[PDB]
RNA sequence: CAAGUCUGGGCUAAGUGGUAAAGGAUGUGGCGCCGCGAAGACAGCCAGGAGGUUGGCUUAGAAGCAGCCAUCCUUUAAAGA
């Protein structure tokens, strides 16, 4: 709630960590949200009393986020242009990208695309920064534009206006552009998950996990029972725990791992303009 | 599909009764089971 | 939608429907058709909801003949607004169809589709109509 | 103690783990999960690939026993055509093809299993599955 | 094929209607009688027969006259041949139309589209001694796109058509698939 | 409430009659065309109801039975890829 229990809840688990060491407490490092690592549903509730009342602090209770990723689909080249031209210290600075889709997972490359030298060779590196800059709130949600190759093909200059910092921002601009003209997808995290269970429970266990956005991809069994593999987006896949020990009774156990990144069902994509 | 204006055949196991007057149409899954009105 | 791309008159006098069809009684192109038992005014968008779900239907089908074609303005006052005042705008427009007006036809297609889309499209449709094959329609000119 | 048994699996060549449905089944058989990887592929050392179909019957003292037959004919038709898959949509693509007498080969492979005690139909169940997989015969 | 007809006296051609018997009419360049037939017999017959292939009708004066239905009227709300005009056919060549028997399964026919039977009968004509029938025209080498049209067909000993030749026969035309958007 | 609880034949079973629409229905009578029929038909019993072969392609897996196509063969008394 309010950043004044924020704080209550910092000695909340100050001293209910060593208390009781089968937890961990974790501050989203990127998105101040922390959660609170349980062990089954019961476990972290029966905390929500004590941490809620032996500690009174009171606060919200919903599920985290996913941290989802910009890119584009088709690959676009606009103008770096930024010049501002009145009297002195003139400001100019221009270039021209080359900006393409990569696959997801291809990371970040950029080009050096300048034959003789049209761009002096003092400012590439500003305008890299503010290329690098410009690709961290996406187009749409604000997230990690990535996933791309960079093509500096071309730009000029002015003797005396250009300036180290007129690049950046023309960089900046053919970046913060390219993404908005090449066509937006918000990619997301899919994971690996294998959950070990009697082939008797299993034939829903199955279908519980399709109609969860994901997609199986094998079953090579295990011990007396079972396992089965395939991915699935983090957002349908909250609390599955008590999902996997619903259709096992018991009998049933979970793992998850990040792989990649992929494109949302643009039903999706509409979805989320909040 | 209980009550409604246009009851019909969901599956052939679903069957045209009659009984008082009142058009119904029963099959072996209760969700079949109509009534006109 | 469909419509009229050019007029000689904005608006045009009501008139009244008497039987008949004056022609288009007839097959003359595809297998099947679809005919007006009852005389009204459809609206293009009647004709196209039907079109529609008439092609939707039958995903990779034939093709479709709208032998009907709407060219009759479609008037109606503005709003809470009295008589006088001259007559009142466009809305949309419509094709007067009579009885015996052959509407719609396929060709190309199975038995089943063409008498299950049509089956359909007359549910778009405000009046009833029949669904006829290709017998005797031969000579009609 | 557990109990009997006309087990009708489907296990392949050569691929001879416990690991089921090789292990639920055949637990309950006492099953010399070893003594199959070698008396099968002492016999298909010859093919190497294709299904081997089997069935597997367990008895009173936890003893076993199992007949099998031969591979799919879609398999032998497969490699008298340098194919792999059918054709996807049989009929319209030939994409290889099987003479009068390739054909009278292969039934010759299958014909103590099918019915019939001849070629003419035999051929012809291997004729019909010319088609089957889209595999016209050369005629 | 045959067909009961007989004399109509000239009363009431509507009182016949309803009398159950489908009133007529043949003729020829010399003699035209009015005449009426039953409908089920003219259904079950023209039902098939049409225009195609002749009708000789048999009047209870013996005679037993070869024609063809020239032309038939209808009751527009409700379609029912309300009148049909036999043609005496004789000796003398006369035009009528030939059924087209489309014969070879052109390319639309794996790729797509449909066949468009743009004109399935046309205007011949010969002597009434050689009746012809499907008159086959030649497809195969077709596909999704242009036609063939004027004569290019196989004329029979005799018979010699009389359209223009020009007129689009047929022609193959692009389906209709669902998902399909241009709009935008 | 004045004059047939008139006569012959037919329909209607809701009080319809005693006021409404699309659209629903083995309502109920009536005309029709067109099939199987005692070397055994309809309902009917006990029977068998199979082998190539888990058809091919695709898929996580498709084995008659998602979905593409394809529909030959077989031993028969007969059994559909």
């Amino acid at each position: 709630k309010t950043k004044a229990d924020q704080e209550k809840l910092s000695q909340a688990l100050a001293r209910l960590a060593e208390e009781d060491p089968t937890f961990r407490v974790s501050t989203h490092p990127e998105t101040g949200q922390t959660i609170i690592s349980g062990m089954g549903e019961l476990h972290l509730e029966i905390i929500v009393d004590r941490l809620k009342r032996e500690f009174k602090v009171d606060a919200n209770v919903g599920k985290p986020q996913v941290a989802y990723r910009e890119t584009i689909t088709k690959p676009v080249d606009v103008e770096g242009k930024f010049i501002r031209q009145t009297g002195g210290r003139g400001q100019y600075g221009h270039v021209k990208i080359k900006v393409e889709p990569l696959p997801r997972g291809s990371g970040f490359e950029f080009v050096n695309a300048i034959v003789g030298g049209v761009i002096p060779k003092e400012y590439i590196p500003a305008v890299q920064k503010g290329i690098e800059e410009a690709m961290q709130s996406g187009p749409l949600i604000g997230f990690p534009v990535v996933d791309i190759k960079v093509t500096l093909y071309d730009g000029s200059y002015h003797e005396v206006d250009s300036s180290e910092m007129a690049f950046k921002i023309a960089g900046s601009m053919a970046i913060k552009e390219a993404v908005q003209k090449g066509d937006p997808v918000i990619l997301e995290p899919i994971m690996r998950v294998e959950v070990t269970t009697p082939e008797e429970y299993m034939g829903d266990v199955i279908g519980d996990l399709n109609a969860r956005r994901g997609q199986i991809l094998g079953m090579e069994p295990r011990g007396n029972a079972q396992v089965i593999r395939a991915f699935v987006p983090l957002a349908e896949m909250f609390g599955y725990a008590t999902d996997l020990r619903s259709k096992t009774q018991g009998r049933g156990s979970f793992v998850m791992f990040f792989d990649h990144y992929q494109e949302v069902p643009k039903q999706v994509q509409e979805k989320l303009i909040k | 599909m209980k009550v409604r204006a246009s009851v019909k055949r969901i599956c052939d196991k679903c069957k045209v009764i009659r009984r008082h007057g009142r058009v119904y149409v029963i099959c072996e899954n209760p969700k079949h089971k109509q009534r006109q009105g | 939608m469909l419509m009229p791309r050019r007029m000689k008159y904005r608006k045009q006098q009501r008139g009244r429907l008497k039987g008949a069809t004056k022609g288009g009684d007839y097959v003359a192109f595809g297998d099947y058709g679809l005919v007006a038992l009852e005389p009204a005014w459809i609206t293009a968008q009647q004709i196209e909801a039907a079109r529609v779900a008439m092609v939707r239907h039958f995903r990779r089908g034939g093709k479709i003949f709208i032998r009907i074609f709407p060219d009759k303005p479609y008037t109606k006052k503005p709003l809470e607004v009295r008589m006088g005042k001259g007559k009142g705008n466009v809305e949309g427009y419509v094709a007067v169809v009579k009885p015996g007006r052959v509407m719609f036809e396929v060709a190309g297609v199975t038995e089943e589709q063409a008498m299950e889309a049509l089956r359909i499209a007359g549910h778009k449709l405000p009046i009833k109509t029949k669904i006829v094959r290709r017998d005797a329609y031969d000579e009609a000119q | 103690k557990k109990v009997v048994a006309v087990v009708k699996l489907q296990l392949p060549a050569g691929k001879a783990t416990p690991a089921p449905p090789v292990g639920p089944a055949l637990g309950q058989h006492g099953a010399n999960i070893m003594e199959f990887v070698k008396a099968f592929n002492a016999a298909t050392a010859n093919m190497g690939d294709a299904i081997v179909p089997v069935e597997i019957t367990i008895y009173a003292d936890r003893s076993f026993t199992f007949v099998t037959k031969t591979p799919p004919a879609s398999y032998l038709i497969r490699k008298a055509a340098g194919l792999e898959k059918g054709a996807h949509k049989p009929g319209r693509e030939k994409v290889g093809r099987i003479t009068w007498e390739q054909v009278l080969e292969i039934a010759k492979q299958k014909m103590p299993d099918l019915n019939t005690t001849d070629l003419e139909a035999a051929a012809r169940m291997i004729a019909g599955s010319a088609r089957s997989m889209g595999v016209e015969v050369v005629g | 094929y045959r067909l009961k007809a007989y004399y109509r006296e000239g009363e009431k051609p509507s009182a016949l209607r309803r009398a159950g018997k489908l009133p007529g009419v043949m003729y020829n360049r010399h003699l035209n009688r009015k005449v009426y037939v039953d409908l089920v017999e003219f259904d079950k017959v023209f039902r098939q027969a049409s225009i195609h292939h002749v009708i000789v009708l048999e009047l209870p004066d013996g005679q037993s006259l070869p024609t063809l239905v020239r032309q038939v009227n209808l009751d527009k709300r409700r379609r029912r041949p309300e009148h049909v005009d036999f043609f005496v056919l004789s000796d003398e060549p006369v035009e009528m139309y030939v059924p087209l028997r489309f014969v070879g399964t052109p390319a639309g026919v794996r790729a797509g589209g449909v066949l468009q039977e743009i004109h399935r009968d046309i205007l011949v004509k010969v002597s009434p001694r050689n009746i012809p029938e499907f008159i086959e025209v030649d497809v195969s080498g077709l596909e999704i796109g242009d036609s063939l049209h004027a004569s290019d067909l196989k004329l029979p000993p005799g018979v010699e058509l009389a359209v223009s030749p020009e007129e689009t026969i047929a022609a193959v035309v692009p389906p209709e698939d669902v998902e399909k958007l241009a709009e935008e």
